[PDB]
């Protein structure tokens, strides 16, 4: 919300350089081009192929590394005010509705060896994983909010997994993971029916925290997890510590920005050394779960 | 998240026959563990593997690589850290 933080699309080439600063030693190089060209948040959140090259970026790999950075700062800017439960568990039954469709599809085809061939397409795979992205998704906002079914997911993804690496023909591997698919639908909607009309549309949002530390350079008392996803996750706090007294941070929490610097997908040293910066205090912009 | 020589050695191991013909792509294009993860047939196409045929085989290795990450992050879903 444009209260508590500016949108990345206002940023300025300056604001993004800075932004760019915290993310992977590898790519810097590529900073001083960016500066040049005056690039600016507006450009950035939508950076095309041809573009990261004329900046000087030929090697891919750092190409990804700069997209999946942009993608990151596109969920904060365009999906925290949007993401709800119903978003998430639509996402989960359409992805297995595609995948079903997509089997069922095959099937009819006139090309189809599926009775013969244990050769499992690429597609298959694409398809499968994404879709237990849509469930982790799901279960990493369940966490946050209002045990059994818990499991349920895990293990139908888990059956999926299982499913796919089976030296099987593809015909069973696709009667099995079209049952899959039926069932993971079933407990989503379940989970769904079983949801507070109140909180399961609301949405997460931003907050501003002040903290004070009484010593040089103290612990402020927060024990923060960083995800492979890129996020800067806040565990919980320890007892006594200006973390835990403000009454303000709390487990689930994700550190969108420090001292009013969005560090969103920063490698963990360069957060630390901006968590580490101020030895008297650090404001903090929390994403907050809708709870 | 696994080193750029990490993923060469990955190749060698999975896609032998792709890595005598393509073994540079990989090191000219500084394909880390998390830059492998996001490949897809366009992109390798773009690091210079013309032909589909080859590019088939490394997704092949390329999910079923990503499908065993899933196996272990569903485990941790049931079962490092930083303190200020």
């Amino acid at each position: 919300m444009a209260l508590i933080m500016e949108p990345v699309s206002k940023w300025s080439p300056s604001q993004v350089v800075d932004w760019m600063k915290g993310l992977d030693d590898c790519l810097q190089q590529y900073i001083k081009n960016f500066e040049r060209e005056k690039i600016s948040g507006d450009q950035l959140l939508r950076i095309t192929h041809q573009e990261l090259e004329d900046l000087g970026v030929s090697r891919i790999g750092h190409q990804e590394l700069i997209l999946e950075a942009v993608d990151l700062l596109c969920a904060l800017n365009y999906g925290l005010e949007t993401e709800n439960l119903k978003t998430l568990s639509h996402k989960l039954n359409a992805s297995a509705k595609n995948l079903q469709n997509f089997i069922t599809g095959r099937r009819r085809s006139g090309h189809y060896d599926g009775r013969t061939s244990r050769k499992l397409p690429n597609d298959f795979l694409t398809s499968v994983v994404d879709l237990i992205g849509a469930a982790k998704s799901l279960l990493a906002w369940l966490d946050r909010s209002p045990s059994v079914t818990r499991n349920n997911v895990i293990q139908l993804c888990l059956e999926l997994t299982t499913i796919v690496q089976q030296d099987c023909t593809v015909y069973e591997t696709e009667n099995k993971i079209l049952h899959v698919c039926k069932t993971l639908s079933g407990v989503c909607d379940h989970i769904i029916s079983l949801s507070s009309d109140p909180l399961v549309s609301q949405s997460a949002h931003l907050e501003v925290i002040q903290l004070a530390n009484i010593k040089p350079s103290e612990g402020l008392g927060m024990y923060i997890k960083s995800t492979y996803d890129g996020l800067h996750v806040i565990t919980g706090t320890t007892e006594n510590s200006p973390a835990d007294r403000c009454k303000k941070i709390h487990a689930g929490d994700e550190v969108i920005q420090v001292n009013h610097q969005t560090v969103v997908g920063w490698q963990l040293k360069n957060l630390v050394n901006a968590l580490r910066e101020d030895p008297s205090g650090v404001i903090l912009t929390l994403k907050k779960r809708p709870q | 998240g696994s080193t750029q020589q990490d993923v060469c050695k990955w190749l060698k191991k999975h896609c032998p026959n792709q890595y005598q013909l393509y073994s540079e792509s990989f090191k000219q294009h500084d394909i880390t563990g998390r830059a492998l993860l996001r490949l897809t047939d366009k992109k390798l196409e773009r690091m210079g593997i013309a032909q589909e045929n080859q590019r088939q085989h490394i997704l092949q290795q390329v999910l079923q690589l990503k499908v065993r990450e899933e196996v272990r992050n569903l485990q941790l879903l049931t079962q490092n850290l930083y303190f200020q």
